[PDB]
């Protein structure tokens, strides 16, 4: 395990996204 | 290893990682020392820099007044304060950074305080701001360079409020 | 080689000098131009407690001085349910 | 009465129509109502049978109930997860999203409000076309949906559905007569969402309508977007349209580039330098309305590389791969203006792949300038925070120096952060309240590990005196946990949560070095938890006070000697002594401890309930009150 | 609170596990470990054979009985083959 | 990380890595050029510790570091009249 495979994309700007984007 | 320091003061960029290896070495040695462990390379190598490094210092503050005025002195120091911070701390040991800093500062701005101050009433009479800000990042680190400039500063400040307030 | 403890009634409450510097203002008035270097009475004036909370608290010292390393079984220091709240500010002004 | 309903519902989940049939019959008006209609609670989910049927597409079901027992349209309920918690919502809205048109059918025959609103004024044509079902939009639009009807964020059906690659749909909804311009919350259009899901075509679609390209309210142009997403394919269409004038053009193939310089999926040399080429000579092609470049001023942290306005220093630079990247994330935060959003994931990654080959003098330089950014911009950091305390860690683990200046930073940034933490859960609402207090909780614990790294390495007596500055800071700023604990007790508790990455190898609580630091920061020491254990009632119940001795006797030292009562009481009336689990912390604490008389006294008084209001100093108030 | 001596024909292995812990995660450490998928691995105790789902606290492993100062004992085949776990050294007499 | 110690048997005897650096020596041997920092085997070999006395010290590591930090009167360690005078020189050679 490393950093590298650790980092996440924008997850919680996609978290803030799911308000804009609910069905 | 003061030639390979003093060539990368001059301009030049020796092998960084050679250079902190061998200063680290003498340090290194004698980590099994209960007692003083930093002894031997005191006196082996950070004495030596030391004197090295202000009579090196003492030179340039010599060859830096004689061609340059007090104005970008200040800015020329500050740069040499910098790079010596710089180049003291992927060379030297922790230790040795607050002492050569130190005999920088007492070969730079601190052996040229009558220069400086007599230069000091002309900085804030005339409100350069940059200037003030070099005066005070220098004088703060000698002992008995601020109250002068704290002096200085008063006294503008009560014939500015004069000038402004008796007419 | 004794301290002479006056309360406030006039009572004299005279302990052992090592006794007596357990607490801070005991040891402050004994310091400074106070220091009476003859060991005969080293008297030290209270105006302010009275004589039944400064027995207390002479009591104390004794019992602090015999019991400083025990650390096992330590027994209670008996404080009377009405002296309380007047030794505490004893204890308070003599500063342990 | 609640058994048959519930029976009724988990039958309706199930789809059983024979058990269905069995408990509704022989049943009143009235009993029917209740069966049908009684908002059942399963699984996290509060919803009606007529709801879990629709979702499950349950069509026998939901025609049973229908045709029948003429159960209303009109139910609400508690339906989806993950971020979706969307109440009000009827049977239709879920038979849409989950993809059934024979439910659908079947509830609209028998009068579904095609135009039900939800909570966040949502209808049931945007979850249609969220499963990506053309037959439930088509039908649903023919029983008079309007499109136009968009959630409080504004985002209606159009946008959501190119949010997804389904053609079909989005294709209908542009036949539909779609709003191109639909303005979202920052301003965005469907065009916006086209370009960075990489669907060329929803994008030339929306281009064929006339999308009337724009900036959104932070100004990116959908065409800047569709280059940082990653997607040549999109952005290579917009040429056509004779709208991108020269300039936009020219600057979406440099941030393309640019994206394709750095990224985690889409990081490749050989077109990075294709594309930056292209841009370059369609830059430096007439001549005569040549463009030049704003080159911004070379920052210390991206090397010294002053862009490359000759053809020749990009082809000096062509065989070399870090200098492209660095090049490439000069030029996409030049382009995006140092401020925006997408910013700081390509520098992030950047310093992880630079700390992959344990080149971790650039991975530090280059996070650094990443949380920098973070914090220029009001972007919650903890994360970032967290894997400054990793590297340290990782470096210091190695034997490999801890750079002095860099760990400052990250602290004087790790302060700043829990502040900005403070102040944001000081007003914070009730729905996002527990992430709030969890990010204070971690800002807190990386302070700490970072507190804890900069005491394992060995620093020069001005930096020291800086690290001890901001330390100081925070103290003063008097931070406090969910449960009261400030940072001692979190300093001195061997239960505060280590990250388990690389800071669990190096940063061990409890640890004599930070709290000792934190004390002569001028720590609190008497300070207690909801609780009311202090530091030493946390210390006490140490759990290995033989094969980790010398810290706990550290820990007992300080807080002696910095000022700790050795037998004031919690809310339980409990000293350090009584809590004390161990007894190797019982002993140290009664060599630590010195008798007074003026605790005798005070617990005296407490014991005896005496009154000692107004009767006692102010400082002796709380001094019994305390013990 | 457990102590195991899992133990193969001369490979033996010593294991800490819970009371109520069933022999899934055992098996997946002894897989982890030996390199070995489990579905054609099966472990022994006492020349007894156990399944992949009861717990080590009714099997017999109590916290009293599998202390860590004499762990209890497991065996273990590999590919049926029977239990050969090979006993340890003889002590030498007393001098 | 699971390191694993083979007896003059032939007799592995696979234990944690932080219940075998308890003994000195056992860490000594996985230190220095006997690292190979891949997570593989991490296998030392004793060529005279005899597969009755290696179990008793793998043993042994397993109840020190369980008993480590209790001093409750933690339960005496079983040694056999046999082991002993034999785990002795184990002991030595394998430090603590």
């Amino acid at each position: 395990k490393k950093h590298s495979l650790d980092l996440l994309s924008k997850e919680r700007e996609l978290n803030g996204k799911l308000r804009h984007l609910s069905p | 290893l003061l030639r390979e320091i003093k060539n990368d003061r001059g301009g030049e960029d020796p092998n960084q990682k050679v250079i902190h290896g061998v200063i680290n070495s003498f340090v290194h040695v004698e980590q099994y020392k209960k007692k003083f462990p930093l002894k031997f390379y005191q006196e082996i190598f950070e004495s030596p820099f030391l004197t090295e490094t202000g009579e090196y210092y003492k030179q340039e503050a010599s060859n830096l007044l004689q061609e340059s005025n007090c104005s970008q002195y200040m800015e020329k120091v500050l740069g040499r304060l910098k790079d010596e911070e710089i180049r003291c701390r992927k060379y030297l040991h922790p230790s040795s950074y607050t002492k050569v800093i130190h005999e920088c500062q007492q070969r730079m701005v601190a052996d040229h305080l009558q220069f400086l101050h007599a230069e000091c009433h002309n900085i804030i009479r005339q409100e350069k701001k940059n200037d003030m800000a070099n005066m005070y990042v220098l004088l703060r680190a000698v002992s008995t360079g601020l109250p002068h400039m704290i002096q200085e500063l008063q006294n503008h400040i009560h014939d500015e409020g004069l000038r402004a307030t008796s007419n | 080689m004794y301290v002479k403890l006056i309360s406030s009634d006039g009572h004299e409450f005279i302990v052992k000098r090592e006794h007596a510097l357990t607490s801070g203002t005991i040891k402050a008035m004994l310091s400074g131009p106070g220091q009476f270097a003859e060991n005969e009475t080293n008297e030290v004036n209270f105006r302010e407690i009275p004589s039944h909370v400064l027995s207390k608290v002479c009591m104390y010292f004794t019992y602090k001085v015999r019991y400083t390393n025990s650390s096992t079984e330590i027994p209670e220091f008996p404080i009377a349910p009405e002296i309380a709240l007047e030794l505490l500010m004893a204890a308070n002004f003599l500063d342990c | 009465m609640e058994g048959l309903a519930g029976y009724v519902y988990k039958a309706a989940s199930e789809g059983k129509v024979l058990t269905l049939a069995a408990l509704l019959l022989n049943r009143s008006e009235s009993d029917i109502r209740y069966l049908l209609g009684y908002v059942s609670q399963q699984g996290g989910q509060r919803s009606t049978p007529l709801i879990i049927a629709a979702r499950n597409g349950h069509a026998k079901v939901v025609r049973l109930l229908l045709e029948h027992y003429r159960v209303q349209t009109q139910q609400t309920g508690t339906v989806r997860f993950d971020g979706y918690v969307i109440d009000g919502a009827t049977a239709l809205w879920c038979a849409a999203g989950a993809g059934h048109f024979e439910v659908v059918k079947l509830l609209v025959s028998h009068g579904a409000n095609v135009n039900h609103t939800t909570v966040t004024n949502s209808t049931p044509l945007r979850a249609a076309c969220f499963d990506g079902r053309l037959d439930i939009v088509k039908y649903l639009v023919e029983n008079n949906a309007n499109i136009s009807i968009a959630n409080k964020y504004d985002n209606t059906c159009l946008m959501i559905a190119a949010y997804k690659g389904h053609t079909d749909v989005v294709r209908y909804l542009l036949e539909q007569r779609a709003d191109p311009n639909a303005k979202a919350h920052c301003g965005a259009t469907a065009l916006h969402f086209a370009a960075e899901a990489g669907h060329i075509d929803i994008v030339k679609e929306l281009i064929k309508w006339r999308a009337a390209i724009v900036v959104n309210g932070h100004g990116m142009t959908p065409l800047k977007v569709a280059a940082e997403s990653c997607k040549a394919d999109v952005v290579e269409l917009l040429l056509s349209h004779a709208d991108c004038d020269r300039r936009s053009r020219i600057e979406a193939l440099e941030l393309l580039g640019a994206s394709f310089a750095n990224d985690r999926e889409n990081y490749d040399i050989i077109k990075t330098y294709h594309y930056l080429y292209l841009a370059m000579l369609e830059r430096f092609q007439d001549g005569d309305n040549i463009l030049e470049k704003e080159v911004l001023p070379p920052i210390h942290a991206y090397g010294n590389r002053t862009e490359c306005r000759n053809p020749q220093e990009l082809e000096s630079i062509r065989q070399d791969r870090d200098a492209l990247h660095m090049e490439g994330l000069i030029v996409r935060e030049r382009i995006l203006g140092a401020d925006n959003i997408d910013v700081s994931h390509p520098i992030i990654y950047r310093g992880a792949v630079y700390a992959d080959n344990m080149e971790f003098e650039q991975c530090i330089k280059l996070w650094l300038h990443a949380l920098h950014l973070r914090q220029k911009g009001n972007r919650n950091t903890h994360k970032d925070l967290l894997r400054f305390a990793q590297v340290f860690s990782q470096m210091i683990h190695l034997n490999e120096t801890v750079k002095a200046p860099d760990i400052e930073c990250v602290l004087r940034c790790s302060v700043l952060e829990i502040e900005q933490s403070m102040n944001r859960v000081k007003n914070i609402s009730d729905a996002d309240v527990h992430n709030a207090m969890d990010n204070y909780e971690c800002n807190l614990y990386t302070f700490l590990y970072l507190v804890c790294i900069s005491t394992k390495t060995q620093c020069s007596e001005e930096d020291q005196c800086k690290i001890n500055k901001q330390i100081y800071n925070l103290i003063h700023l008097d931070p406090r946990t969910r449960e009261g604990f400030t940072l001692l007790h979190l300093a001195v508790n061997s239960n505060t949560p280590v990250d388990d990455f690389h800071t669990n190898d190096v940063c061990s609580f409890p640890n004599a070095l930070v709290t000792k630091l934190l004390l002569d920061c001028g720590a609190e020491v008497n300070a207690v938890d909801n609780e009311g254990n202090s530091a030493l009632h946390i210390i006490v119940q140490y759990n290995r006070p033989i094969s980790d001795f010398l810290t706990l006797h550290s820990i007992i030292i300080s807080l002696v000697e910095a000022g700790a009562h050795t037998d004031m009481t919690n809310k339980q009336n409990k000293t350090p002594l009584d809590k004390s689990t161990t007894g190797v912390s019982e002993i140290l604490l009664k060599t630590q401890m010195k008798m007074s008389l003026k605790c005798l006294a005070a617990r005296a008084v407490r014991a005896n309930d005496i009154n000692y209001q107004d009767q006692i100093p102010r400082t002796l108030e709380e001094f019994v009150g305390f013990h | 609170d457990v102590f195991l001596m899992i133990r193969r024909h001369k490979t033996t292995i010593f294991t800490d596990a819970k009371e109520s812990s069933t022999v899934f995660e055992l098996k997946r450490i002894v897989e982890g470990i030996l390199k070995r998928p489990p579905d054609e691995q099966r472990l022994y105790k006492d020349d007894q054979l156990l399944d992949d789902g009861k717990t080590l606290g009714e099997c017999g492993f109590t916290s009293q009985t599998a202390r860590p100062q004499a762990p209890a004992t497991v065996g273990l085949a590999f590919r049926f083959e029977a239990l050969c776990i090979e006993p340890f050294s003889s002590p030498p007499e007393l001098p």
